[PDB]
């Protein structure tokens, strides 16, 4: 299958999905005007699907811009590769959305969407072969996580044979220290179990952490957890970007990683973890990419692999190294520390490979796996909606807004089933 | 019932705060959960009505039907400045509602660093988590 | 306080005599076990064999159920098996134009029978008459929408109630009175029952069926709630058999991922900690009929025929596993 | 002369058999464009009957390459070889099947299902008389299981008087692309049981291992494995090119090998398996080749001989082999060896030599040697490597561990427990004719 859709919303959405296309625009050698420039033909080989071609030889990306606000994409639009967008794929509003999931699902947004979705159904009908879609958006509240859980609903009936995947930022305490926020992940997260077929877990309380004790950088901006958000993005993409044999595809990926129905949340992983600052130690141990991705602190969920198994696991080395230690030094990982990968899965674990590094980096792995430790990624936002709920607190905002109790209550069963789920599978046998 | 009247008024307007009390509506008049309007006002974070309330016979420890004292509710949004008034006028730190947590635990949960400290400083409890 | 199967086995078809297939399975005279292609065998709480009659299936499992009602006690019946193997007509969820009705009338108009009897039954005293609210809802789930089988289409939700049961929103609840107009709205919802045809039933059901009895109760030292669920499940289909393409294969499809999702879900209850409910809506709308708050029977339907062996082998290896099933059940 | 066409279905079919017809075309001095020198033309009595003679000299395999993506048969309609190949023989779609043999056999195969079957078509109204087919495919991908069994099927009512061989991949997790190929491996299994004649299975890790210690190769691409493979491919089907003694016709594939029509997966051995890297090296007797098709790191799939009965041999000899020093040779693995058989079936060692020079690949890994052999045993012991896939299958099936994706694509969820008893059956099939 050919050609993927991209499409950002929100604010978070709208900037990590444009330090995306300004990282692998990079990568590939198109630059701000479109033109390439680059010094392979291994770069131009698979370049169709993120990109189109026009007139000129020039290549702009397949994304949708949806904000419910302007300010998001007015500086977008001045920023390196706000020029490279098509101009009739910015789709903003005016109203804005409180950071409230039911402003943007139903009250706002509702109404801008049936726009989205014309320019969706536009960019599509140009695809010889259409992969599906991704969504960079935020679970955190508001334009994308309520608009962002509606395009997605009505994305799925008009295509419903087509891959959905997202990349979905988590909330968390450290980072927006906002009241309001618990609430609107657990209504996102219940969208997201019925109705996407992939969901890559980038959560803010991870990514705080790192650039924190790990990165030992005190007051963390947005740009240094989207700088590791990118990087992400990079690596469990790449096999889609170049050629190559292993989870080339979205179907092909979901395939090898979401066994059981409702199991397709994914916790990213990166190895050699980087700063902005531009120091680059490499070579400091080199065949332990391998133990720095299957690493708690190299993860970008706040759960320890440790406390579960895994059930299916991709890893993407990139660089020029010997495809020989990295099979051998793989097949170590596995039988080191057997326990934790679920036995009724054999050969669970895929190892993949790129010959082309993104900048900064001489050899640089990257890691998705299916862990059931993911659930103390649920039951974090678990406890944080129950305290939230419990009390009514703010409850009336959105009941305001055309919602019921009752999508509280369920969207809480959903998300609470989900963690026992993931619990069976955590201590299955035989 | 201006008691009614005066509970909307805590949960959004200080001028028809005191305008209410004077008319004489119950400072800790309550809905059918059972808040009184000093609760209203420390959830939705207004710190005026807070120690208006409080100059004028609320009880600051006052629960509603499943246990919540101003300060729980307090801790839960945020809110320091209004955790600080609410704890000099004599409020209960190492209290329990009805589902088993303290104003400390509900301020650990959803990460109001700045709050469990104060809290921590006038009493703390061993049924929460160790951090 | 545990699931009952039984099985019941039809009489071979025009297809299957005209087409050479002979009979693999054998059940002894008033005995509840069955064996099928000579070796491999099975025990039932019922095995109605092939000339078993519609008024003998009702009493001999079904009469209880109905009773228990009027005790507060919910109840299921699901027909459960392959395409064409009796469900629709076991359950009465079918109507012909040209045949009449001719007796031979399946568990669900039985079943409203015997509630308008009992009622008056009761209601005869000289302690002062109890009042009765009966009504009904009927929805069918085709290709992952629920749909109302009552009403005028063009959504509908599913969540869990107050005590934690699953309640459907936005389905018509239209209250009933007696046999002849609680019978006329199960003839105009069946005839908004997606179907359509298959080479192994002409008459192929592309959906799942629920037709659902509420019976309130007041009386003296009271009132008595109970749900009762009549469930006629698409059979499982094979594409190579059924010659299914584009709008038919489709529904094909969606019936089959389902009946997987029930499948584990029998699994799960038997054969332990989870229990995988929302794989489907299906298996939402059956969350209390199989893990507990209802007294569950659970009728499974097979051809004799040769032709249709390792169909019905799957039906019975489930069949058996699912009498196994814990349900734990409370007046309401 | 009576005709064989070859069908290659899915990634590994179609990079085999390119691998294949290249080595073909060499060995009949054939170019990459069809021609040929009339140095090597006959006065008639040209015995390729896998390849087609039009006007002008050009010669065109009898082959279709069927892929549900386009760019495997891409890479060959670009190639060296774009003249070789007639592009009607070249079918593509756009969507694979992605690592699911439900959508090969159930829905984007029906798709493309007839437009393979009229193609192929074409080069069967082109025969004067007519074998059958040699049909290229994986176990674990999603074309490779899926379409390939609703090609035999359809192949064999259709032709169901023809002879259908085919050349199987057996899945390695060194080369794994996917986890549910052991899912993929038992469900084309039992579908095609019923339509093959005889079933050379390649397992993936036995090549894998033969190219890492007799030609060095550290880490073997597909490039390696086909080059070797293509190899014993084409003593398969030295006979039917060079009008040999034995295995004349597609039958007696049949009849040597597999007696017992579901027993019918061979083991093959091959020797000698020698590197050009070498820099002098001792041609190797042929008493010496043949006591290395009985050494177990030579066949082309795990299992151990000496734990199963053997049921029937052929063993096939190219190059500069004397036929007295055949016998010699076979007369004394009866005694330096011990080997059985099935309790009622005939010893015996039927044999070919074909006289021809082996040919390999200039510039590749294998070194062209003076006499090779090919022999084909059936064991028994060969269900050992049904019980290591059985068992994959099984711990995967437990759980319904990726079912949810095949259901969802034609298939109900009884066909897995189905297919995998089959399998039960069969391994009961191993066990009862010998022991
Ligand atoms: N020897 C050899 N094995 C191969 C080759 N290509 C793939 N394989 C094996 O084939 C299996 C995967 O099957 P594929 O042929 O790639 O799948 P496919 O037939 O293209 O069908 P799709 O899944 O639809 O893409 C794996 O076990 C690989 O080990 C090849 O060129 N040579
Ligand atoms: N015991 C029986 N005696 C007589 N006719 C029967 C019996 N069981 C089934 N039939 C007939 O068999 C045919 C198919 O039965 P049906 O009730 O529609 O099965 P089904 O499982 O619901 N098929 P499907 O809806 O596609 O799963 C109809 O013509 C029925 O009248
Ligand atoms: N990592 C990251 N998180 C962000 C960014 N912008 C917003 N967020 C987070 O997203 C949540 C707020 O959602 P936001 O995208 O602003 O809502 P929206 O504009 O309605 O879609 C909070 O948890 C923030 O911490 C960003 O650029 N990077
Ligand atoms: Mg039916
Ligand atoms: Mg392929």
């Amino acid at each position: 299958m050919r050609e993927i859709v991209h499409i950002q919303a929100g604010q978070c959405g709208n900037q990590i999905g444009a330090k995306f296309w300004e990282v692998i625009s990079d990568e590939h050698g198109i630059d701000p005007t479109g033109s390439y420039h680059g010094d392979s033909d291994l770069q131009l080989e698979r370049i169709n699907v993120y990109y189109n071609e026009a007139a000129g030889n020039k290549y702009v990306p397949r994304a949708i811009l949806v904000d419910l606000e302007p300010g998001t994409m007015d500086s977008v639009r001045s920023g390196p590769f706000g020029q490279i967008f098509r101009p009739d794929n910015f789709v903003f509003g005016q109203s804005g959305a409180g950071n409230n999931w039911a402003k943007g699902h139903y009250t706002e947004g509702a109404e801008l969407v049936d726009s989205v979705l014309d320019v969706v159904r536009k960019e599509s009908e140009s695809c010889d072969c259409l992969q599906g879609f991704q969504l960079t958006h935020s679970l955190g509240g508001g334009t994308g996580s309520g608009m962002g859980t509606l395009l997605i609903s009505k994305i799925r009936e008009e295509y419903p044979d087509r891959i959905m995947n997202t990349f979905s930022v988590v909330p968390s305490p450290k980072v927006s220290d906002t009241v309001v926020e618990p609430y609107n992940a657990t209504l996102s997260v219940h969208q997201l179990v019925e109705n996407t077929d992939e969901t890559y877990c980038i959560d803010n309380e991870a990514l705080y952490d790192i650039c924190f004790r790990t990165l030992k950088l005190t007051t963390p901006t947005y740009g240094d957890l989207n700088h590791l958000v990118s990087a992400t993005m990079s690596g469990v993409t790449t096999c889609l970007r170049f050629p190559g044999q292993l989870n080339a595809d979205l179907r092909k990926l979901a395939v090898n990683m979401v066994p059981f129905p409702r199991l397709h949340f994914f916790m990213p992983g990166f190895a050699p973890l980087t700063s902005r600052g531009s120091q680059q130690y490499r070579a400091l141990t080199v065949p332990e990419l391998t133990q720095q991705m299957f690493d708690a602190k190299n993860m970008m969920a706040a759960c320890d692999p440790r406390h579960g198994r895994y059930l299916t696991v991709a890893a993407v080395f990139r660089g020029r190294m010997s495809m020989k230690e990295v099979d051998e030094q793989m097949l170590n990982v596995q039988n080191k520390n057997s326990s934790y990968f679920v036995e009724w899965i054999p050969n669970n674990v895929k190892t993949a490979v790129c010959d082309i590094p993104p900048r900064g980096l001489k050899m640089s792995a990257t890691f998705i796996g299916n862990s059931t430790a993911i659930q103390e990624l649920f039951k974090r936002i678990s406890e944080q909606f129950t305290a939230m709920f419990r009390r009514k607190a703010f409850l009336h905002w959105y009941t305001g807004e055309g919602m019921d109790e009752m999508e509280f209550t369920e969207a809480e069963s959903n998300m609470n089933d989900l963690v026992s789920e993931y619990q069976q599978y955590q201590d299955a046998t035989a | 019932d201006l008691g009614k009247k005066l509970l909307e008024a805590a949960r959004a307007q200080d001028d028809e705060v005191r305008v209410l009390m004077a008319n004489g509506a119950d400072v800790n008049a309550t809905d059918a959960s059972g808040l009184t309007p000093l609760h209203l006002a420390a959830t939705y974070g207004h710190l005026e009505i807070v120690e208006v309330l409080l100059k004028h016979g609320a009880d600051v420890s006052a629960s509603d039907l499943m246990g919540s004292t101003p300060l729980h509710l307090a801790a839960l949004i945020g809110h320091l400045e209004i955790v600080e008034v609410l704890l000099k006028h004599g409020a209960d730190v190492n209290a329990v509602d009805t589902w088993g947590d303290t104003p400390l635990r509900l301020a650990a949960v959803m990460g109001h660093l700045k709050i469990v400290e104060a809290l921590l400083k006038h009493g703390a409890d061993v049924n929460a988590q160790d951090k | 306080t545990c699931v009952q199967v039984a099985l019941r086995i039809r009489p071979q078809g025009n297809r299957e005599k005209l087409e050479g297939s002979r009979v693999c399975t054998s059940v002894l005279p008033n005995d509840p076990q069955v064996t099928i292609g000579g070796d491999r065998s099975f025990t039932y709480d019922h095995v109605f064999d092939m000339p078993t009659l519609q008024y003998v299936v009702y009493e001999s499992c079904v009469e209880k159920l109905v009773d228990g009602l009027f005790d507060g006690y919910n109840a299921t019946v699901l027909a459960y098996g392959q395409t064409g193997s009796g469900k629709t007509h076991t359950m009465g969820t079918a109507f012909d134009a040209a045949v009449q009705k001719e007796e031979d009338l399946g568990v669900i108009p039985r079943a409203i029978q015997h509630t308008f009897r009992k009622i008056a039954e009761c209601k005869a005293q000289a302690i002062e008459e109890p009042a009765f609210e009966v009504s009904v809802q009927f929805v069918e789930l085709y290709n992952d929408d629920v749909l109302d089988l009552l009403s005028d289409d063009r959504s509908i939700r599913i969540h869990e109630d107050s005590r934690g049961e699953i309640v459907l929103h936005g389905v018509e609840q239209r209250s009933v009175f007696d046999m002849h107009g609680t019978m006329d709205i199960l003839k105009n919802g069946a005839l908004n029952r997606t179907v359509a045809a298959t080479n192994m039933n002409e008459q192929s059901s592309r959906s799942h069926a629920i037709f659902t009895l509420h019976l309130k109760q007041q009386r003296v030292a009271e009132m008595l709630c109970a749900k009762f669920h009549f469930v006629d499940l698409a059979g499982s289909e094979r594409m190579k058999r059924t010659g299914a393409t584009g709008d038919r294969a489709k529904e094909g499809i969606s019936i089959n991922v389902g009946l997987l999702a029930l499948g584990n879900v029998i699994a799960a209850l038997g054969g332990v900690s989870h229990v995988p409910y929302r794989d489907s809506k299906l298996t939402r709308l059956l969350q209390d009929s199989l893990g507990g708050n209802s007294r569950t029977l659970m009728i499974a339907c097979c051809s004799p025929s040769d032709s249709d062996f390792v169909e019905t082998l799957n039906t019975m290896k489930y069949a058996n596993r699912a009498k196994e099933i814990k349900n734990k059940v409370v007046a309401n | 002369m009576r005709e064989c066409i070859s069908i290659h279905v899915g990634q590994a079919g179609v990079q085999i058999g390119n691998a294949c017809w290249e080595l073909y075309c060499l060995e009949h001095g054939i170019q990459p464009d069809g021609q040929m020198p009339s140095d090597k033309t006959i006065g008639g009595g040209s015995f390729n009957t896998f390849f087609s003679e039009t006007g002008a000299g050009k010669h065109v395999p009898r082959a279709v390459f069927v892929d549900l993506e386009p760019t495997v048969i891409d890479e060959v309609r670009t190639g060296t070889y774009r003249q070789l190949f007639h592009p009607e023989q070249l079918i593509t779609g756009k969507e694979d099947a992605a690592n699911n043999y439900a959508r090969g056999h159930y829905t984007i195969g029906k798709e493309i299902i007839d437009l393979v079957l009229d193609r192929i078509r074409k080069l069967a109204d082109q025969c004067t008389g007519l074998q059958g087919f040699s049909v290229f495919h994986s176990f674990g991908g999603g074309t490779g299981s899926g379409f390939t069994s609703l090609l035999m099927e359809r192949l064999s009512v259709d032709y169901g008087k023809k002879s259908k061989l085919e050349f199987s991949i057996y899945p390695a997790p060194q080369v794994s692309t996917a986890v549910v190929e052991p899912y993929n491996s038992i469900l084309t299994t039992h579908t095609t049981l019923e339509h093959s004649d005889c079933a050379f299975m390649v397992d993936n890790e036995a090549i894998y291992d033969i190219c890492r210690r007799n030609l060095d190769i550290e880490r073997p691409t597909y490039t390696n494995l086909n080059r070797l493979i293509g190899q014993i491919v084409s003593s398969i089907t030295a006979s039917l090119r060079f009008d040999g003694a034995l295995n004349v016709d597609l039958t007696e594939f049949q009849t040597n090998l597999v007696p017992y029509p579901r027993a019918h997966f061979p083991l093959a051995t091959y020797a000698p398996v020698i590197s050009a890297e070498k820099a002098y090296h001792e041609q190797l007797s042929v008493a010496e080749i043949t006591n290395a098709c009985f050494e177990p790191a030579n066949q082309m799939v795990k299992c151990d001989p000496r734990h199963g009965k053997y049921m029937a041999c052929c063993l096939l000899y190219r190059g500069d082999v004397v036929p007295k020093d055949v016998n010699a040779a076979i007369a004394t693995i009866k005694t330096k060896r011990t080997i059985q058989f099935v309790d009622w079936c005939p010893t015996g060692f039927k044999v070919g030599i074909n006289y021809e020079p082996p040919t390999v690949v200039p510039g590749g890994d294998l070194a062209k040697v003076q006499r090779a052999v090919c022999m084909l045993s059936n064991t028994t012991a060969i269900a050992e490597a049904w019980a290591r896939l059985d068992h994959k299958f099984d711990l995967m099936y437990a759980k319904r561990a990726f079912v949810h994706w095949y259901v969802g694509e034609g298939m109900e969820e009884g066909e897995f427990s189905e297919a995998r008893e089959d399998m039960a059956a069969l391994e009961k099939d191993y066990e009862e004719v010998g022991v």
